[PDB]
């Protein structure tokens, strides 16, 4: 059938704070949380999306994440999702992700990285829970009535949902300029690198290969991969690349479904 | 009226059209980042509840 | 009901089938781009994205 | 409740860009002169300001 | 309170806590949790990591 997350890739957005108080670009943005389920039960967005491996196949222990303009995977172990306790995870497909949470005033999502090193982005997010009913108790007893509520199922059937998808930006780097004497030479490996150079009428236009200057220095010429081929997401983050803009849609799992609570 | 019961009205549930009426507003981005930054006046629907 | 360029082809039987994705990954997205408004959109990128 | 949506910006490297009206509920929009945005390896739009 | 503690030779948890009463509050005119993505800079004070 349809492998929707083929043509979807996992992205590097900006982090308030990284679970120490410093602001750095990390895999794992949080966006927005969803909490319309009368449970209590959350939909927490990543930005590296989960599930699938790099090779695009279904796993259920590798999850993709992106590292400068390179997708590697982790094992789905030792992804924590916490409040002010130590939260639990239900569901788990492409950016989504499912728990129920103690109350507290912030939230963070975290996994090792390929070399075993936390990745963190905190959020601040007022959680507090009312049980459907007249008491605010806390766990459910063993002998009571039955109220309905509304939940967050593990179906992952036609949902009615949208999701805006656009093609990555001209993603910018400097670690590909090598100057060697009074020349620079340019890395590949798949990237089709965009080029601008203000020596000598310069040099517009983009290459596929190496390529080589002869003339001016490092601070005249440029790289900007620009990749393409996989729809990244619509975020506030990452910019576009055109005006109309394109624009696409995906499905997101795990829809709302009436049950009966205790 | 913004803040309060019924900021956005819509005549029925599956009717396109829409009245919303929220004083968003955008402010300038920082310098060194890109984030469209904005404030809203919270939702009418959550506070009436 | 979609349409590319001027083929004005039935969603449900793309003129790529079949590996759309496969054959050319930048031509497919590019088409799926501009039926974002059309009704017959979602059959049309479930035969995009399926082939064996 | 409501729900609001903020597409990505547009960032235009070394240019001007004009505004355009749309019919959407409480649609907001402006333009910002001056940006110099950065990105994870590197800060595009090379013109300086 | 608050508590450190860190293995023996043997692997044995050697501990000791202390009673502190541990409140803080940020700086400014609001009680924020953590750093926003857009807000003012208002100056404060810290422990540096120097060991000059
Ligand atoms: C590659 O980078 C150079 C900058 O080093 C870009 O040149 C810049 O081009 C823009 C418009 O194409 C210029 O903006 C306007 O130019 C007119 C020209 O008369 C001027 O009157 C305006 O006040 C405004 O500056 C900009 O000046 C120019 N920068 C330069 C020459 O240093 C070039 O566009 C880049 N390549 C591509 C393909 O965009
Ligand atoms: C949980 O159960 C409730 C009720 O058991 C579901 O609400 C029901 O949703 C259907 C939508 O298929 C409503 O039918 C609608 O009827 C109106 C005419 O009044 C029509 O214009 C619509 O096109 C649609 O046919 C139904 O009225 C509504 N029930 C009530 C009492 O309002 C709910 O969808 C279930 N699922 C959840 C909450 O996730």
């Amino acid at each position: 059938h349809f492998n929707v997350y083929k043509a979807t890739r996992p992205y590097i957005a900006y982090c308030a704070d990284c679970g120490a108080g410093h602001s750095c670009h990390s895999p794992v943005a949080i966006e927005a949380v969803r909490s319309e389920a009368t449970d209590g039960m959350l939909k927490i967005q990543f930005s590296a999306q989960i599930g699938i491996d790099k090779s695009d196949n279904h796993d259920y222990t590798k999850i993709r994440y992106a590292d400068g303009h390179a997708i590697e995977n982790a094992v789905r172990s030792s992804l924590k999702v916490a409040t002010s306790g130590d939260c639990f995870v239900h569901g788990t497909m492409g950016h989504f992700i499912l728990a129920k949470c103690p109350p507290g005033e912030f939230l963070q999502v975290s996994i090792q990285d390929t070399r075993n090193a936390v990745r963190a982005c905190r959020i601040q997010y007022h959680h507090d829970p009312q049980p459907v009913g007249r008491e605010k108790f806390t766990i459910r007893p063993h002998y009571g009535k039955e109220i309905p509520c509304t939940t967050y199922q593990q179906t992952t059937a036609k949902t009615v949902e949208e999701i805006d998808m656009h093609m990555p930006p001209d993603t910018p780097d400097r670690t590909l300029l090598s100057q060697q004497s009074g020349n620079v030479k340019i890395t590949v490996g798949g990237k089709k690198v965009k080029y601008n150079c203000t020596c000598g009428t310069g040099n517009v236009g983009t290459t596929n290969s190496d390529m080589t200057i002869n003339t001016c220095l490092i601070e005249q010429c440029h790289v900007s991969v620009t990749d393409h081929k996989k729809w990244q997401f619509n975020s506030p983050f990452v910019p576009r690349a055109d005006e109309p803009a394109r624009k696409g849609k995906v499905h997101i799992p795990f829809p709302l479904d009436n049950i009966t609570c205790r | 009226q913004p803040g309060r019961f019924g900021d956005i009205q819509s005549r029925t549930v599956e009717s396109n059209d829409l009245y919303a009426n929220t004083a968003l507003k955008l402010a300038r981005p920082s310098p060194g980042m890109v984030h469209v930054p904005y404030t809203q006046t919270p939702s009418g629907f959550k506070y009436w509840l | 009901m979609c349409v590319l360029a001027n083929a004005t082809f039935p969603c449900f039987q793309p003129p790529c089938v079949p590996c759309c994705y496969e054959n050319n990954a930048e031509a497919t997205l590019r088409m799926l781009e501009d039926n974002v408004d059309r009704p017959g959109y979602y059959d049309l990128l479930q035969a995009a994205l399926t082939c064996r | 409740e409501y729900k609001t949506v903020v597409p990505s910006p547009y960032v235009k490297c070394c240019g001007a860009s004009e505004c355009s009206t749309k019919e959407k509920p409480d649609y907001q929009c402006k333009v910002y002169t001056g940006v110099y945005p950065f990105m994870w390896g590197g800060a595009y739009c090379f013109c300086d300001s």
